[PDB]
């Protein structure tokens, strides 16, 4: 996965073959090992899902959390979409009806 | 020839002297005018036209989006921020979410978290609005010049004689238009495009190549995102939540969703609308009525000074009958004698040769100066049975012809009609302005009320008997001391008198 | 129906002397009815002289 | 994870651990490769989600399923709590209410 | 004297011959009889006692899931099946869910897929109904004894002399009890529980270890997973979708969840309800009056025979007054005498020595042989000022005492309570069988009703002069010839005549 | 109120001496009220004598 | 961070820097490692906020305490303040109205 | 010359030998006072002005916090005690929340927990209130000397001569002031701030070197801190926790947030208010009216004695005409002969040199003795056409004018500004202390009513035919033995009869 | 307007002649109204001689 920082921020670019499986980087404050449980994660394309994920103790287990690394807070981002068809996948089966007349 | 295979024909006649003359036109109808010397006309509305509307509001059924991102704080930190929260084009949600150890800070509080993404319309419709001086009508005048009546000439492209077909489009600018018909002449018309669909109520809804009428009052009533009314590559866009869904709520994140194609709602929604077509920005309306007055003075015959037909004379196929009682004659003409007046005649018997009924075209003609060359003709037999006799010497031919019916029911019905033709000429019938026109036109409008059963009953036209008829009326009515008497039998005199006076 | 026709064409064409029938034959009944029955009469002998 | 078979059909008791990872095992057929995406996955304990995930051809991509095999059809079935405290998430706040008198 | 401290406390007197009397109880009230020769008995009800009580319905606040299971089939296949779906405890669900290559299967179509899971009641609540024969009342009868008047005898424990205090259960089954005060003698009762709070509306609600009323137009409303009241350790419950949240079906799942503890929702929604109290299963009301019939017998007195008391009293305080115009009078006696009657006496004046009152404590005498004792007793000083005196010879004691208020007013309100008495007693209070018992009960009742008025009314109870007044009434009511004077009259000198005859 | 009471614990203490003034000043008066306030007023004296 | 002692209670002056990691001092009873959890943590300014942190048991849990040691009960302060411009943040956003007249 | 160009102007006109006189003056007018023998005079009412206006209540908008302590005991230790309560200037707040094993305590309980913090007010604003004793108005006094009437002179630093205008400052402590306006005289004034603007519901609100009025039961109403007015260093506050905002609920600790500026919502709130400006500490006010008394006893002309004018006159401009129907002259004089008085003439006819119209400036005169000097005058022109004739021998020099309106209309408006001055002079019109001035008040308000009337209707002011009909009017009445006719015509005779023997 | 004011000022310069017009113009009227328009025709004649 690609690392980047933009504003003291840091950025991982994950594409769709990086997933469930940890990756270790380097911050000011030194070597971050990083796992990513993004369960829906999908291939390269415009449409990216961007969040950042905090920093905890190892002492704790994973509550309602699919990213989480050890040094600070890591943003990180990956797209969403299938067969890289650019297209997303807009399942949502609302059905909003409208008044005749 | 237009205004024959009609279902919905009525039949005009205005007064010899009378030059001015109303009619009312329908969209899916035919008016037929006629007179003693004037060449008979018929007007159609073919369709209502709508160009240069302006545009309301726009709807997106089916949209896209991207770039969702999603920012949370745990208590004891405020609302949640985000950079892209003060852009026009990304729309976000807040909400409260649980928080613990397991999500990275300690105190057990609910949190702020906010999620927004980017919003493009990939497919939308329209709606336009309506202005009285953007409809634009289309009326078609054909002449009965006893031509072919073959329908071959179906386009605008050739095959129509300048002199026997005109088109005229009655614009809200200026509705007084001058009609020329080449060697027939030139009228004048005016009309006026009122009592029709209101349109103040109505929204044109463009959507997928297709068109529709809606109803204002609902029009607003949609619940789907809409923007401002001003033409803008991209505008802020309003209430897009609609379609856009956030989930339920998650410890660290929220990812949103895009509802699919809307297509199939609003063609479900539209299924008993008005429907209409459109040619590049222009639109069709097929409803909406219409009124007019026209001005006939210098339209004239064609063929009044030609000489009469010393050929041969021949039945093309029998003649056939239409719904309103009118018989088409198709005639095949032998030799070389150029233009010349047909000479046809109806009678009871074949040694009577006493017209007994009237002609619909006036005065039939041959068009061409060909050795076997071929016409038409339309004409009204009398109730009964009947002889048409065309042609002189020993070669005129005669053929038989029987119509159902009763004059009195024919006349009854005419007049209900003329009554509900003036009843529907409610505004504009009467001018109240200089004198001299208002005898006029109660005598005008007593006339077209009245006439059809004027020239019904009153025997043969003799122009003679009536006269004397009205007079010792207007005597009866005369010497009567009694109320209620006197008064309705001078006006019943007068108006017969009136009556005869104008063409039988 | 058949012969109402003829018989109304037959009065349209020559009122005159239909209604100088008609007169001449109101005053030939001894009563209102009679009087009906002979004008319907010749209203019905008008069209055939025969 | 463990692989038994109770009236011709496969069951796969899959615990928490074994999670966004493939297992091999055997059938009638010969050798089958199973991969499990299970996003909901809890550890062990009463509560046990269990359905069915279908055999698919190669050529076309895995949406918006997180089981899949290559043999038949296959039965997943995996516990669903919360660090094994012998409690159910029950995160439902339907918060439905009464008439009061 | 458990009647003292009492707001709603009544006075009910019998004839001196009459040996059954009428009374009614209030949850909140007292009642204090007395007669001529028997002791002065005290009534009161404690609170109305419900044991076993019937099940009608169950709820399920708190449920719990487990083992859930879902198989979903698309087009071409027909409708899902399940093994579990035939089983009672299991609860699923239907669906239709769009299916695509993307799920499994190539027919481009919707499903049909079920889902269902076990469902188990960790936390209940329970619904009884109140049946008539169910009911058991607890009334306690005090005996006026010149008991010291501590309250130091709380429970039932000792400290309660059993020919002093006795505790009575009415129920449904019997209603006919027999009550031992051991010296003083016997008494019937015969009381009927009717005209009570309706329990045809009402549900008993036991809940969390706590207890509610609750309407039965209320209880069948609620929507909730219930079931009847059927011994068995398993139990088939209805209507459980309620406390299930299926999640919106996934591609080939569907996700179910349990609701939570709803005890809030629950205490929120019975804020204005009624609350009650439990022992064990048996359930405590404090709403509900009661009619009775006493029949006095075999009681008699205890001190009768008994001498008079030759020692020293003495004041232990100030004697207090109570709401109703009665001074409790609080004496030590010094000597040792044994049981000796007590004498005291009402005057108005020092010299007169006259009874002026009456005593509401019949014959008060002393409980113990021992040197320095003490007793109590209650007495109705008459309206003004009065003097209390209290023993003879030289060491004999007076108090001055006085008492605000109008004989004629006391009068007139015990005869309005007497006759809103009357008006509660409206069944069962006469006796229509065998004769000889009619006139016996409209005089009882006519008694009941007036004698308060007639004691405080006629003079000085000589028994003499009342008797000539009667028959003068008597006689001037028969000497009159107009009607609606003589009827009246005789009845109102009938009626002073019985009063006479009675006890005053 | 405080002088009522004693005047009618006397009269219901001794109601025939009291009846009998009562109807002895009843015949003493010359109006229907002038014996009204003749019995009141033997009513006022009953209780002391002096 | 400083720790001092002022009437027989220890204050802990910690800066920004010091945010998310323990400390360990001495104490009469001997040493003492206190961890600190401070998420609002800003940095030196007038605007100080101070709340005593308990001593626990090692062998339960946090449960609503973002300061912790175990020797006693240690008072922690600390500035609340942005970029030590001397301005508080006074985001309250309470938009208290006033009536017209 | 002060009063020229005013839309509200009055004129006020005396007795000849009345000395005192009443007027009124309104903050947005003028008043003119005029007299036979008296110098023409002009007051007007610059500004009110309140100065040591006292204190007494000032709010806090802005504030800001410091040094937020919290304390926490759990169940078992009782309520929670920090050092700081008990001082004034920190708000502390009280609590209860849920305690357990994880915040350092064992039982399972809810425990009390306190916080406060510093109040420190950064800005603030005040509130005075408004004595009568406070006030005081300015009044500027000019007199119609003939000057320039050059507008060149706005302000107070030179340009006015010292004998031409004056200032007089009225207090509320001495209303007696003594005007000296040098070779013109000395005159005195009694003003009387009463009926003015209420200042008993009004206080006077500074903000932001800005200042408003507001309403006392709106002042109080504010839901913000507030002290009263105590002169010190440090203020102790009340109702302080409106604009500090506590979060929710936390085990340990709380923490405390403070409003941010709310200049804006002030600013909102106070649209609709009133405004004025401030110098210092003084304010000024633009609202109220007052009544005075003027004594005009040591006031002279000053160019009574001079001899008339043998030079040239020439007018500078055409004369202006302002909206009270005056007409401005504006005079050139050539030659050297001193101060002379200015002989100039009204008349209809260049023949006629008749008086027909009054002069507002009295005693025309010129100032300097240059040579080519220049002058004005303001004079009233009879209604209709007139000529004003200026000079002597056959250099005097014509004018024509117009005037517009009617005399009896002039007459009437005056006479109903007349009744309403009348009516606002409710209070110290009259004197009903000492006899001999009761007749002399009604005499004098009844000419202020009146003779603007009477010098208008009866005649040239002849003086000698007025008495002649006033004596012929009370004979008439006199001789006139029916009631309702001998009063009113003696009342109206002996009004005339006086209006004729005051100054016409 | 034009006339009126004229009239009106020329009455109020010079009252006693006017009155003294009125008052003989007043006695030679033979009807009320006949006497008010010979009034008001001395009014009208008032300012212009002539
Ligand atoms: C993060 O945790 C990993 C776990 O092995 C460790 O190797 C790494 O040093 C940690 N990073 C830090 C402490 O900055
Ligand atoms: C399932 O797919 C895997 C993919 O490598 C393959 O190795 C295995 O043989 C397949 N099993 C079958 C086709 O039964
Ligand atoms: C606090 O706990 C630590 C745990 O490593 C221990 O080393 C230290 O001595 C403790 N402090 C005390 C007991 O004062």
């Amino acid at each position: 996965v690609e690392v980047t920082k933009k504003g003291d921020t840091y950025y991982m670019f994950a594409d769709k073959k990086d997933a469930g499986k940890v990756v270790t980087f380097e911050t000011e404050s030194g070597p971050n090992r990083c796992s990513i449980q993004a369960m829906d994660i999908g291939h390269m394309c415009p449409a990216t899902m961007s969040y950042e994920c905090p920093v905890l103790e190892p002492q704790y287990e994973p509550e309602d959390v699919d990213c989480w690394c050890n040094s600070t807070a890591a943003w990180i981002v990956y797209g969403t979409c299938t067969h890289k068809t650019t297209g997303e996948t807009r399942r949502s089966r609302r059905s909003i009806t409208l008044p005749s007349h | 020839i237009r205004c024959i295979g009609i279902g919905n024909r009525d039949f005009i006649e205005g007064m010899s002297g009378g030059t001015w003359v109303d009619i009312v036109l329908e969209h899916g109808g035919c008016v037929t005018v006629m007179s003693n010397n004037k060449p008979t006309l018929d007007f159609e509305l073919v369709t209502t036209t709508a160009s240069n509307m302006a545009e309301v509001r726009s709807y997106c059924y089916e949209a896209n989006i991207s770039e969702m991102a999603s920012d949370s704080r745990c208590p004891t930190q405020g609302e949640a921020y985000l950079d892209k929260m003060a852009d026009s084009q990304f729309v976000c949600k807040r909400g409260y979410v649980d928080r613990g150890w397991g999500n990275g800070c300690g105190l057990f509080g609910k949190g702020s978290i906010v999620t927004c993404a980017k919003f493009t319309c990939v497919k939308k419709l329209t709606g336009k609005s309506i202005q009285p001086e953007n409809l634009e009508y289309r009326v078609l005048v054909s002449v009965h010049a006893s031509q072919h009546g073959g329908m071959i000439n179906n386009d605008t492209n050739h095959q129509h004689d300048k002199e026997n077909r005109a088109r005229i489009d009655i614009t809200a600018s200026a509705p007084r238009v001058e009609v020329e018909l080449g060697s027939f002449g030139s009228i004048s018309m005016e009309c006026e495009p009122r009592s029709g669909l209101n349109f103040g109520d109505l929204y044109y809804l463009t959507m997928n190549n297709k068109h529709w009428l809606v109803n204002r009052d609902w029009f607003h009533d949609l619940s789907l995102p809409w923007h401002t009314g001003a033409t803008s590559n991209n505008h802020h866009w309003n209430n897009k939540e609609a379609l856009v869904e956030f989930r339920e709520a998650h410890a660290k994140k929220q990812t949103a969703v895009v509802l699919g194609s809307q297509e199939g709602a609003v063609h479900a929604a539209l299924a008993g609308a008005l429907e209409a077509e459109s040619d590049g920005h222009k639109a069709t309306i097929y409803s909406g009525h219409l009124k007019c007055r026209l001005k006939l003075d210098k339209l004239r015959l064609k063929g009044m000074s030609y000489a009469l037909c010393t050929g041969a004379f021949t039945f093309a196929r029998t003649p056939s009958e239409t719904i309103h009682g009118t018989a088409t004659v198709e005639l095949q003409y032998a030799g070389e004698d150029g233009p010349c007046k047909v000479p046809i005649v109806i009678t009871s018997d074949t040694n009577s040769m006493a017209s007994t009924g009237r002609l619909i075209t006036a005065n039939p003609v041959v068009t061409e100066s060909g050795a076997n060359s071929k016409m038409m003709v339309e004409i009204d037999p009398p109730f009964g049975d009947s002889y048409i006799i065309v042609g002189t010497g020993t070669t005129k031919i005669t053929h038989h012809w029987h119509r159902a019916g009763s004059s009195i029911g024919r006349a009854f019905e005419a007049t209900m009609r003329g009554a509900k033709r003036m009843a529907v000429l409610g505004d504009t019938a009467w001018d109240f302005g200089s004198v001299g026109g208002m005898f006029n036109s109660v005598g005008k409008f007593v006339h077209q009320v009245f006439g059809s059963a004027f020239k019904a009953l009153f025997g043969g036209m003799s122009w003679f008997t009536q006269l004397l008829i009205g007079f010792l009326l207007i005597w009866m009515g005369l010497n009567a001391r009694g109320g209620t008497v006197a008064m309705s039998f001078m006006g019943i005199g007068a108006m017969l008198i009136f009556l005869a006076t104008s063409v039988s």
